[PDB]
């Protein structure tokens, strides 16, 4: 139907959304995998000092 | 609009 | 061209098809590391009992 054509078009706009905002995200989740890697490395440093008192 | 991200940029934010 | 639209809208899927699954991965590597980062602390506090 061209009622049907007309919705099929509109979830395309919603996969444009899905995809932009999914892409943003995995985006993030990059800085934020980055800091907790900071933070991470600092712990190993201190357990490796925690252990020279051993 | 589902899509998951970070609790936040810095780490950890607790 | 038309076709060649249809064709993007196509790409379009197979990204977002992508841009999900990793999304799913970085949810559960997250989840993984957090646990991680528990067992460190975890750790360090038997340590600095000594």
């Amino acid at each position: 139907a061209m009622g049907s054509f007309n919705s099929s078009i509109n979830n395309i706009h919603e996969m444009e959304i899905q995809l932009k905002d999914a892409l943003e995200k995995n985006q993030q989740w990059l800085v934020y995998d980055q800091q907790r890697e900071v933070y991470v490395k600092g712990l190993l440093a201190k357990i490796f000092e925690l252990e020279k008192k051993t | 609009d589902l899509a998951v991200g970070p609790p936040s940029l810095n780490y950890p934010g607790y």
